[PDB]
RNA sequence: CCACGCGCCGCGGCGAGCCCGAGGGAGCCCCCGCGGCGGAGCGAGCGCGAGACGCCCCGGGCCCGCCAUGCCCCUGCGGGCG
């Protein structure tokens, strides 16, 4: 008969092991979990969690943003959590070393021509377990269009968008319409 | 699949997860989106503003092809050129043999400006040019020529 | 690396055990003081 | 998402199921 | 890459074929399952009940107050038009309007065909898939046969190259099947065994009859065949021409680049065995002793653990 | 049929289950409703010199 | 004390003599270290977590 | 239960892309295979059309349209700059 309810606020659900059936991805979290357990280095801790995220949560960090992100220090390796796909908007891309779970075929070519090395995550574990000279970056998770139409369009304090064509004057023209 | 579903687990649980006080009865409150301005006004308004009401001028039969206006941002104009020519056109610079991109044949009609063209002379050939676009293009050195 | 037990563990346990003895006696002297300190 | 944010459905109601001039078609005859 | 070894009908010919690259593609069991279950379901014949089944009879409900349960009834009063009634329509009738086929996008289907072939090259995977490969000398077994039209001359190649055990057990089973299957036109289950791939070298006439052997062209390698029962790991025998043309067939897809090789579990474990990351590991705090609680007053020792000076008080 | 009307009994428990949630910092100092002149002064001043969000 | 008066009906309270303080902390004393309820059977446990507040031993 | 419309969510492939469409192929599970969907919005329309930051997230600041308006001016109730 313990009233423990007042002290707590209920358990919180969080991924522990990536649910992806891809064997290669489970193997890497297991490795970053062995490394994290032995040494509590935070880079290793975020790495473990970023692999664990959902395929929607992990976003595309295209090379052009990557270059802008690393323009001051291209020497630093950048461990992007998800798929890097090159954007041809930036005609010339600088030398960069990026460790990513996946690289697009076009992307590989652009950083290879740029003299940069797209090293795989397994290579990262071999060289830098600690994340020395490594910055862990991720794309805008809010990039998704589904994130934009999330909410309660209608109520004035939303500033989001109704889903559909609508074609309706009622409610559309100002807070005084409707 | 048939074996893995919420429904199979609920067998053996009476009304099957639809409640006892009010069960799953046929079409409980309406068939269709009924109650637009009466019983279901609060749901329609809280989420779908603008369900009811005429607004725009009516074109009885629109000509879809005429309405089509693909528009290419003045950043992606350059990446239309492939890399066996992309490196050369940029490194050479030079007005005499300057690259000429015909966006008409690449599949767009009007150019817009949303970035920075790399600084190389270029003759764009398209159906129309956007004010922002031409202002940046002329400054980079490029000229916007209208295509037939 | 596994000398952690030799390093300040038997020694720290000894430090605490010995100083507990000295603390154990003075503390008792204060408790005895209350029976007469308030009484006088 | 029963209600809350849902789109308005663009589905015309199924027509002539029980009787009707065989509205439905199936593409099982395409391998042959 | 090490050239594979071509074995002649009796003994290896002096032929070495460079490993086609399809073999190094990662073995993903997950994708090779998803593509298979969908691909086999794709090939199904629709089953349903009659649309006019049960509704043919005529019943107007007897209705309440006549003491009959309320159900549509015939002239006498017999149960009709209900799932609980005998002869009634199954309330939810089965349907011929079902998604019999589950489509897969072309990249994914090609992915799996490669993944199975590369698992097949692993010898261990085939043994697990229940094939007696201990006899076969080198997998992938490229056996060079110019042409075989006689079953006996085909048996000859298979027996000499250590496939005899696999073929024998395929005939040995052939048991009658279990359950309603016998009456449904599938009376005998012959355990599946090796698969022979040919490129213009006719092996069709000689190898077709033998049980457990299936013959495919290199151009088309059907997943259902590459993995029997949605499990990757077939015993594969290759005519020389077919194995040579593997990397040639794999360049016919206009844009299919092979999927990038991943790393095996042992190699990632070797990376953690490597002193690089062993150096990064540092010992943490020693675990806190927990123990159980005993009354200090009862035992001199526990009183000593709690207070050394206090224990010596009795003298 | 005669029925119940309105009673707040139990409404308090429902609300205080995990309630009393602070309104959030983004609306603690939001620019909605502020003097129109104050807003133009703040934006024009910030742009010049140190907060040159400009180019 | 003001809080106690608000909820007095449930509780019970008094000044604790040194021997009550001793027997409770020696016979039923438990520790909240690391969020567990490790029993305090020996002097070392108090020192590991309470040395930084000068509580070297259970005495 | 099955179908198809929808809204999320978890995977798998790929990435400014992606797409076993109908079909065609001596092929059947294999090869080739468009419209489509995105990539740019806003405005009733004439139409006009986003750069400036930022690990992410939140704001802030800006830019695009629809509005008003002040100036300047070209090819001009047209363009520019606020």
């Amino acid at each position: 008969g313990i009233d423990l309810k007042t002290g707590i606020k209920k358990r919180k659900v969080e991924r522990k092991e990536p649910k992806s059936p891809n064997p290669y991805i489970r193997l890497l979290h297991n490795a970053f979990k062995v490394v994290y357990e032995n040494t509590g280095e935070d880079f290793t801790k975020v790495l473990t969690k970023r692999l664990c995220l959902s395929k929607t949560n992990r976003p595309v960090l295209s090379v052009s943003r990557l270059a802008h992100l690393m323009h001051k220090r291209e020497d630093k390796i950048a461990v992007v959590a998800s798929t890097v796909t090159n954007d041809e908007r930036l005609v010339t891309i600088p030398r960069m070393t990026i460790c990513a779970l996946k690289f697009s075929a076009t992307a590989r070519s652009r950083i290879e021509k740029a003299g940069g090395r797209c090293m795989s995550f397994d290579e990262l574990l071999a060289e830098k377990p600690t994340g020395d000279n490594c910055v862990l970056l991720q794309g805008r998770r809010s990039c998704r269009a589904v994130c934009k139409k999330f909410g309660s369009p209608g109520r004035p304090n939303s500033h989001v968008k109704p889903k559909g064509e609508h074609k309706g004057r009622r409610g559309a023209r100002g807070r005084h319409s409707w | 699949p048939t074996r893995i579903r919420k429904s199979r687990k609920r067998r053996g649980h009476r009304q099957m997860g639809y409640g006892r006080v009010g069960g799953h009865r046929k079409h409980p409150s309406g068939r269709g989106k009924a109650g637009g301005l009466q019983h279901k006004r609060t749901s329609f308004d809280k989420y779908h503003p603008g369900y009811f009401g005429k607004l725009g001028m009516r074109n009885y039969h629109v000509r879809r092809n005429i309405e089509y206006n693909p528009t290419i941002n003045i950043d992606k104009i350059w990446s239309l050129i492939p890399e066996e020519q992309r490196d050369g056109f940029l490194q050479r610079k030079s007005t005499t043999e300057a690259p000429v991109v015909d966006v008409t044949r690449f599949g767009f009609f009007k150019v817009l400006g949303r970035g920075s063209l790399p600084q190389c002379p270029i003759i764009i050939k398209a159906r129309y040019f956007s004010s922002d676009a031409e202002k940046k293009l002329r400054e980079v050195g490029g000229v916007p020529l209208l295509v037939p | 690396s596994a000398a952690e037990r030799a390093t300040e563990k038997e020694k720290r346990a000894a430090l605490v055990k010995d100083h507990a003895v000295k603390s154990a006696q003075v503390y008792a002297r204060y408790y005895i003081d209350l029976v007469e300190s308030e009484k006088k | 998402a029963m209600g809350r944010n849902v789109a308005f459905s663009n589905m015309r109601r199924y027509k002539c199921t029980n009787k009707g001039p065989n509205l439905i078609k199936n593409w099982f005859n395409q391998p042959a | 890459n090490p050239t594979v070894k071509v074995f002649g009908p009796t003994g290896t010919q002096v032929a070495e074929l460079p490993r086609p690259k399809v073999f190094n593609v990662p073995l993903r069991p997950d994708i090779i399952n998803f593509v298979h279950t969908q691909l086999r379901k794709c090939l199904r014949t629709p089953y349903a009940v009659s649309r006019y089944a049960g509704v043919q009879c005529t019943a107007h409900s007897w209705g309440p107050g006549r003491a009959v349960a309320r159900l549509p009834r015939k002239h006498g009063g017999i149960g009709a038009y209900a799932n609980f009634a005998r002869g009634g329509h199954m309330a939810h009738p089965t349907t011929v309007i079902r998604r019999w086929c589950r489509k897969v996008n072309l990249n994914q289907r090609r992915y799996a065909v490669a993944s199975a072939l590369a698992a097949s090259a692993n010898a261990a995977l085939v043994e697990a898939r229940g094939h007696r490969i201990a006899d076969v000398p080198s997998i992938p077994l490229v056996v060079d046969t110019d042409n075989v039209t006689k079953t006996k001359d085909a048996l000859a190649i298979i027996k000499a190259v250590g496939v005899l055990r696999d073929v024998e057990r395929c005939k040995d089973s052939r048991h009658i099947r279990a359950g309603r299957g016998k009456m449904r036109n599938r009376r005998y289950i012959t355990r599946k065994g090796p698969l022979v791939i040919y490129n213009t070298e006719d092996v069709a006439r000689g190898f077709r009859n033998l049980p457990g052997v299936d013959l495919c062209h290199v151009s088309s390698i059907r997943l259902l065949e590459l993995a029997p029962g949605s499990h990757p790991g077939r015993l594969i025998l290759w005519t020389k021409s077919a194995f040579a043309s593997l990397d040639d067939v794999y360049a016919a897809k206009q844009n299919y680049t092979l999927p990038r090789s991943c790393i095996t579990q042992t190699d990632i474990e070797r990376i953690l065995q490597s002193d690089a990351v062993q150096k990064t590991f540092v010992p943490k705090r020693d675990p806190l002793v927990i123990e159980r609680k005993v009354d200090p007053f009862s035992s001199k020792e526990a009183l000593a653990r709690l207070d050394p000076s206090g224990t010596v008080m009795p003298k | 049929a005669k029925l119940k009307n309105h009673t707040s009994k139990n409404q308090n428990r429902k609300d205080h289950r995990n309630g009393i949630k602070k309104p959030k910092k983004s609306a603690y100092t939001s620019h909605k409703g502020m003097c129109p002149k104050y807003l133009r002064n703040l934006r024009r001043s910030r742009a010049n010199d140190p907060r040159q969000s400009l180019r | 004390l003001n809080a106690l008066r608000i909820v007095d009906h449930y509780v019970t309270y008094g000044e604790p003599t040194v021997e009550t303080i001793r027997n409770l902390i020696y016979k039923r004393g438990f520790a909240k270290v690391n969020g567990q309820r490790i029993p305090i059977v020996d002097n070392n446990l108090i020192d590991e977590q309470l040395s930084k507040h000068n509580i070297l031993c259970a005495e």
